[PDB]
RNA sequence: UUCAUCUAGACAGCCGGACGGUGGCCAUGGAAGUCGGAAUCCGCUAAGGAGUGUGUAACAACUCACCGGCCGAAUGAACUA
């Protein structure tokens, strides 16, 4: 039993590992192989931080708050080309900002759900927030979860 | 021992060890300790 | 605009020499911006830890000497790097999650404030041995 | 004892060891003693 | 001379910290603060820019803005003759 921690973000399909993986004799296909049973949910950026033990594949992808944040939009396409750039701002999850800074594993390092989710809807610098919103100091006027959040 | 004269006579006259106690004896045999010195007193040997 | 916020910090410190009836003196020589954000979320419970400039404090000391008078005596402690920590809990339990946790190579404590008292820290660490064999040395001496 | 404390403490702290640095002490914190019973630790130190 | 800063500690000098969301989003061989498009949000804070520069292939590493330790009383700009 061998132990270790190497982190590499982004997901796409599953693909190499560089150096970092190279000497320590996992695989380079392979290792993006083992990646491929973890990036599945989502398919736009994630975080996965892989695991060493000899040679172990253990792909298990932590949870990114901007990816938690981004996936919590719509959907449509998965790659290649989107006429021009892709895009995506629009979506409510006006009760989900918060249900997504819940699942913020301790993390947050404030007052619940009353800092943590005044954060996360800050992360959202790609979506549009609580149905028809922004952000800004619309945060500072949040009156929902907090004391029943914490 | 400057922590230890006093309250080794509160340790051996009236009662418990409260720190409303010694307060009444110390500041009253015209030789205090610290105040600091007596409020230990009350935590070190608890019970 | 900057008699705003310092005026301002008069205020929440002012409060804070109220409230809790207790306080240590922390010095934070080096410490990472990252230690202390994580002496925090371990004191977040009960005590709160306040910081600052030291010619902000000497002042807000004195600023009231008139009410709360024994913080006075406090001033020749408030050098060097120093920093407050505010509590309602007992003495042992507050200071070692404070001199321990989140060292690497962690912030010391110098003082203590209880009811105008100055606690060395070194007083504070007993452990019942010269305290249990002074209930008991002297009973010898008295049988 | 009671006086054992009261008459053997004030000889360090620079007190008439007596009744008036031993027995008034019990005056200063409410305490029922005897004009008889320092005096029987007066007697008792000799 | 005037205006502004300054014993609630300036200015300068040396010295410490320079954090969490988070590799923020598009974009691509690869771009994680720093080839580059648009925003400049919060947390925590005494303080820390979704980033001044050095640098990597991309992270690292350093630096800085911002806060502090030390000191102890002056400093900044526009003018007058
Ligand atoms: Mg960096
Ligand atoms: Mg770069
Ligand atoms: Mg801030
Ligand atoms: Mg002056
Ligand atoms: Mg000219
Ligand atoms: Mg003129």
């Amino acid at each position: 039993m061998p132990p270790k921690f190497d982190p590499n973000e982004v997901k796409y399909l599953y693909l190499r590992a560089v150096g970092g993986e190279v000497g320590a004799s996992a695989a380079l296909a392979p290792k993006i192989g083992p990646l491929g049973l973890s990036p599945k949910k989502v398919g736009e950026d994630i975080a996965k931080a892989t695991k060493e033990f000899k040679g172990i594949k253990v792909t298990v992808q932590l949870k990114i708050q901007n990816r938690q944040a981004a996936a919590s939009v719509v959907p449509s396409a998965s790659s290649l080309v989107i006429t021009a750039l892709k895009e995506p701002p629009r979506d409510r999850k006006k009760d989900k900002n918060v249900k997504h800074s819940g699942n913020i594993q301790l993390d947050e390092i404030i007052e619940i759900a009353r800092q943590m989710r005044d954060k996360s809807f800050g992360r959202t610098l790609a979506s549009v927030t609580k149905e028809i919103l922004g952000t800004a100091q619309s945060v500072g006027c949040r009156v929902d979860f907090k004391n029943p959040h914490d | 021992m400057s922590t230890e004269s006093a309250l080794s006579y509160a340790a051996l006259i009236l009662a418990d060890s409260e720190i409303e106690i010694s307060s009444e004896k110390l500041l009253t045999l015209t030789n205090a300790a610290n105040v600091p010195v007596e409020n230990i007193w009350a935590d070190i040997f608890a019970k | 605009g900057i008699r705003e916020k310092k005026a301002e910090y008069f205020a929440k410190l002012r409060e804070y020499l109220e409230e809790y009836k207790s306080l240590f003196v922390v010095g934070v020589d080096n410490v990472s911006s990252q230690q202390m954000h994580e002496v925090r979320k371990e004191l977040r419970g009960r005590a709160v830890v306040l910081m600052g400039k030291n010619t902000m404090v000497r002042r807000a000391i004195r600023g009231f000497l008139s009410d709360l008078p024994d913080f006075e005596k406090l001033l020749p402690f408030v050098k060097g790097n120093v920093g407050f920590v505010f509590t309602n809990e007992p003495l042992t339990e507050i200071k070692n999650v404070i001199v321990s946790n989140r060292v690497a190579a962690g912030l010391t404590v110098v003082q203590v404030y209880d009811n105008g008292q100055v606690f060395p820290s070194s007083i504070l660490d007993i452990t019942d041995e010269e305290l249990v064999s002074h209930f008991v040395s002297a009973v010898s001496t008295i049988a």
